[PDB]
């Protein structure tokens, strides 16, 4: 049911579908080292991806429903130059007729234009004043459905954001060639990322789109704050989803010193461009592989690893005393040789028992494979102290709302632009 | 019917005078004088507390405007409610009973407010304390008067106004001796902090407790017993007075000759009792506005209202204007530096009262600097770095920040007025109030000194009024003092320096006190013994309401002109004096 499916291969891009669409790529198109299947497009002329379909699959009907899907990453807009700068990213428009996706300040737009130059637009809007954003500089699954008889709809990560009737529109033509380049951007240093572009000749429903989202989500592999692959031997800042205005911090070194959530988080401001909350506050959490036999640096689910703590540019280890008072017992950072037999083994957990994708959670386990439990925070005398507990596991067993068993990894990225 | 009641009341008044003349003046009267003086010193103290603690409480409880102004005028709304309520209740329950209950309420809620952390809670506590201390002046004057013979009533009642002065002197001295020690940071509970102004509040509560202690050892006034049909214990109280007096004199052998006393003939449960009390008090109130007392009561309303309005207006106005003049001098001394360009260099310094304009600082780091009333205008900071910065009354208006970092600074978002920040980060912001809270330092000593001088100015008038009240008369003294107050009000313009305001404050305070004395004596003397506390307390409540209105009005006009306060004060006092000359003469009469 798929007509175009651009997928990475050995130093090239191919089409999974049985149509053999011609592909040509510019000399300035980049690829991520770890996840090469993601494509980076900079604001230049040579940064071009041309893919040409066949004449038998060119959209030239008037009752033909069709859908598209892709993953997109849009960095932060830093200055006023990006305001009111609607710039195109994908065109299938010839003779002023076709379909086009474009980006504006906090906006992603689908545009259809028939032979009569009638323009229909669907928009997705995300703010930039928020403390922590779910869309800025983070991967987004965008899919668009077009039913010529009822409506055209937008789905962001499988949920409905906007719909507009298109019954008024007449015959819509399409270009034989389809476009990947930043067109109409005044900003000389604005780039995007795009991957997993798929086209279907029918209107997809909620169920199929949710299935596609889950399939392409890579639920079996851990993801960071920016939606990329989690890697070992790299410093990550730490965020608690339920209490995101505090950061991991230390006070004293060793067992007698406790790691806690200190706040509040600071701010980055640009006077009516963005007023986000600082994400580079606190102490880094490096991940060290222990028993994962995989050669690659990618962290997978159920992996058993170790976690370094960077305090005054010195690397310590997570451990807690297994034998102490209560289940919500205090974790600590220790000098790397003096761990002894303290519980240090941590299991990475991304998807649940049923396989439904959720955020990163770490489960402290001992040498004997006994679950100390999920890592989180609990309040002791008004201090949010870090503790590993099986209480989270108990609520998971009871299908209750766990409180604090979810962590988020934030590496330093160029798309955020914060000053360390 | 009415004639019979009038005859009975007159007979009781005449015989009561006779019994008091027999008992005589001596130790009993002086003992009661000291006790009731403490009760009045408490009310003297209570009117200074919030004004002395507001400079510290504004920082300690994050007090905005429309909150400082209210806390100021709260001791007066509470006194307004309390005066009426306890004055009305004192004629059905007794003077000493109601005095104990009101003083106890005052003491409790002052103690509570000493520890309260919030603002609304502090408002409520300080309102109830005002309610409690509201009923002090009416009960006290009406209570002491019922033990004095007509020979020297004005002289002996006027001495009772020394104590209110003493209360203010106490307040000022304790504020001077306690508040200046800002270091005291007693810690009991991490979330709470105990400063020196709270200690001041506690020590201000003390006088009221001492008042209750003293009062418990005095007897209810015999007159109240006689009106309410209770004959035996009125007899016993009069016997006690006679016994104490004569034993102190040196003749502990003579006998109380009075055997029978004329007494006014008397003609769900909780709710019924409350309704009955309310009905009786309402009756006493309206009987105060009866045919026999309607002219007197309206002249009394006029005199009380006009005097309170003028006095409170000017009393709040003089410190206001002194602060205004200080401000003007400070603003005159301000230094200006228009334009300066700075390259890589470290800046530590402390600047006070400065304006830097058109600055251009490029990659400058600001470590460990204190700003007091320093404004940066039309400046450009680029790759700057602010660390360990504490600022009072500091603003950045029309400034542009580029790639600057504010680390460990209390530069909140209200100190950047119409600024433009680009790629700027705020890290580890210091704890402070969301809005400007201003700052008061070394200038509190002079505030305490000024208060002290106000009270001391009051002293000569008290002495002279007490000595001449019976020789001259209440109407003459009231008039002669209100007129001089009006003249003093006219002389206000011949003052624009701080020293001038201090001298003028002293003059006005020294002049108005005799008028206030005379109006206290007159108001006691002019009402029957079954309505004295009710009437006195309704007039005192009116006094407090006038205080609220005059404080508001006269503080509204500070720094605007010196014509509005002079005109308002002079007009009010002239009308007060005019109305006072139309009141009936009460000297050389039995207390009826
Ligand atoms: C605001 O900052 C961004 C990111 O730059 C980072 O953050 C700054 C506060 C400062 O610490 C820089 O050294 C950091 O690199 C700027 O956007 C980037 O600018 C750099 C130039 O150094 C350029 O190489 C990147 O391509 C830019 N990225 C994008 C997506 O444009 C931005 O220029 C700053 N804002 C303004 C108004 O200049
Ligand atoms: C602070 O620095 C200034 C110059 O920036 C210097 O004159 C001064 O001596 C310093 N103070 C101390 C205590 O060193
Ligand atoms: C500062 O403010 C004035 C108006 O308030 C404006 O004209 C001026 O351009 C500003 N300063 C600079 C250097 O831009
Ligand atoms: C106790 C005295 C009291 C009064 N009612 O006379 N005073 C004196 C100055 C202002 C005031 O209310």
């Amino acid at each position: 049911t798929s007509i175009l499916s651009i997928v990475y291969k050995k130093d090239d891009l191919i089409d999974l579908s049985r149509y053999g669409a011609k592909i040509n790529i510019g000399d300035r198109v980049y690829y991520d080292s770890i996840d090469k299947n993601q494509i980076k497009l900079i604001n230049l002329e040579s940064s071009t991806i041309e893919v040409i379909l066949k004449n038998a699959i060119v959209y030239n009907s008037m009752y033909e429903n069709f859908s598209t899907s892709f993953w997109i990453k849009i960095p932060k807009y830093f200055s006023k130059i990006n305001l009111n700068n609607e710039y195109t990213i994908i065109n299938c428009i010839e003779n002023n007729s076709g379909w086009k996706v474009s980006l504006n300040y906090g906006e992603i737009i689908w545009t259809l234009q028939d032979n009569k130059q009638n323009i229909q637009r669907v928009v997705f809007k995300y703010s930039q004043m928020v403390n922590i954003s779910d869309y800025i500089n983070r991967w987004i699954f965008v899919t668009i459905t077009n039913n010529r008889l009822t409506k055209s709809k937008i789905y962001i990560n499988g949920r409905l954001i906007d719909q507009k009737p298109i019954s008024n529109l007449g015959n819509i033509h399409a270009s034989n060639k389809i476009m990947f380049k930043l067109d109409g951007c005044r900003d000389p240093r604005r780039y995007i990322m795009i991957k997993y572009f798929n086209l279907f000749d029918k209107e997809l429903n909620e169920k199929e789109i949710k299935d596609l989202y889950d399939s392409q989500s890579n639920s079996g592999i851990l993801k960071d704050f920016w939606g990329n692959y989690l890697q070992y031997d790299k410093p990550y800042y730490m965020l608690n989803l339920f209490d995101p205005n505090k950061y991991v911090d230390v006070n004293n070194i060793g067992i007698r010193g406790y790691m806690y959530l200190k706040g509040p988080r600071g701010s980055v401001v640009t006077t009516n461009i963005y007023l986000n909350s600082t994400l580079y506050e606190g102490t880094k959490f490096i991940i060290k592989k222990y028993a994962s036999g995989n050669e690659d640096n990618i962290v997978r689910n159920n992996d058993r690893v170790y976690i370094n703590v960077v305090v005054k540019n010195k690397e310590y280890r997570l451990a807690t005393n297994a034998s102490q008072a209560g289940v919500e017992k205090i974790l600590s950072a220790l000098e790397i040789p003096d761990v002894g037999n303290l519980s240090q083994v941590v299991v990475m957990k991304s998807k649940d028992d049923q396989g439904i994708r959720n955020k990163c959670k770490m489960n402290l386990q001992d040498n004997n494979g006994n679950d100390i439990g999920f890592i989180g925070f609990h309040l002791y005398d008004n201090i949010a102290k870090l503790v590993a507990s099986n209480w989270y596991n108990r609520q998971v067993g009871k299908a209750s709302r766990t409180f604090g068993c979810s962590w988020e990894f934030i590496p330093v990225d160029d798309g955020w632009g914060e000053s360390s | 019917g009415e004639a019979q009641r009038r005859k009975e009341r007159e007979e009781l008044a005449q015989q009561y005078e006779a019994i008091l003349r027999e008992c005589g003046h001596g130790r009993f009267q002086w003992t009661l004088y000291f006790v009731l003086g403490l009760a009045l010193m408490a009310d003297g103290v209570e009117v200074f507390v919030v004004g002395f603690v507001l400079p510290s409480a504004e920082k300690d409880m994050c007090l905005s405007d429309s909150n400082k102004g209210m806390l100021g005028l709260i001791v007066y709304l509470g006194m307004m409610v309390g005066a009426f309520l306890w004055g009305g209740l004192a004629d059905r329950l007794g003077r000493r009973q109601c005095l104990l209950i009101s003083l106890s309420v005052n003491s409790v809620f002052a103690f509570f407010s000493s520890f309260v952390q919030g603002y609304g809670t502090f408002l409520f506590c300080r309102l109830l304390s005002g309610v409690g201390i509201g009923g002090s002046i009416p009960i006290v004057f009406s209570y002491f008067s019922e033990f004095l013979a007509q020979e020297k009533r004005g002289e002996h009642l006027s001495w009772l106004c020394m104590f209110w002065m003493i209360g203010g002197v106490y307040a000022a001295a304790m504020a001077w001796a306690i508040i200046p020690h800002y270091g005291w940071s007693f810690q009991m509970g991490s979330a709470y902090q105990f400063h020196s102004w709270r200690v001041f509040v506690l020590v201000c509560a003390f006088p009221s407790v001492f008042a209750i202690g003293a009062l418990t050892t005095q007897p209810e006034s015999p007159r109240f017993f006689l009106e309410n049909g209770k004959h035996d214990e009125a007899w016993m109280v009069l016997k006690q007075v006679h016994d104490t007096n004569m034993r102190a004199k040196g003749h502990p052998e003579r006998v109380f000759s009075v055997t029978h006393i004329k007494t006014i003939h008397q003609e769900q449960r909780w709710g019924v009792r409350a309704l009955s009390l309310g009905g009786q008090v309402w009756g006493n109130f309206l009987s105060c506005f009866g045919p026999e007392y309607r002219r007197i009561t309206l002249m009394m309303m006029g005199v009380w209202f006009t005097m309170s309005f003028s006095y409170y207006g000017l009393t709040v106005w003089f410190p206001d204007m002194i602060r205004h003049l200080q401000a003007v001098d400070y603003a005159s001394r301000t230094k200006v530096f228009p334009g300066e360009r700075v390259e890589h260099v470290t800046f530590n310094f402390t600047l006070e009262n400065q304006i830097h304009r058109g600055g251009q600082y490029f990659n400058d780091k600001f470590i460990g600097l204190r700003l007091k009333s320093v404004s940066f205008e039309d400046s450009l900071f680029e790759e700057c770095y602010f660390e360990d910065v504490t600022s009072s009354n500091t603003f950045f208006r029309n400034c542009t920040f580029i790639n600057t970092v504010f680390y460990n600074t209390d530069l909140f978002e209200y100190k950047f007025v119409n600024s433009r920040l680009i790629n700027s980060t705020f890290l580890h912001n210091k704890e402070g109030c969301p809005l400007d809270v201003t700052g008061t330092g070394e200038g509190a000593y002079m505030v305490y000194f000024v208060s002290f001088l106000g009270t001391l100015a009051v002293l000569p008038g008290n002495i002279v009024s007490a000595l001449l009240m019976d020789k001259i008369g209440r109407l003459r003294m009231l008039a002669g003092s209100s007129v001089m107050s009006c003249v003093s009000c006219f002389f206000l313009s011949f003052g624009n320096s701080e020293s001038a305001m201090i001298a003028l404050l002293c003059l006005f305070g020294g002049v108005s006190i005799a008028s206030w004395n005379a109006l206290d004596v007159l108001t006691v003397e002019l009402y029957p013994s079954d309505k004295r506390t009710t009437a006195f307390g309704f007039l005192n409540a009116l006094c407090k309401l006038a205080a609220v209105l005059g404080i508001s009005i006269f503080t509204s006009f500070v720094g605007i002109t010196k014509a509005a306060p002079i005109l308002f004060a002079s007009a009010a006092l002239a009308l007060g004096s005019s109305l006072a000359l139309k009141l009936p003469e009460t000297r050389g009469q039995v207390l009826q």
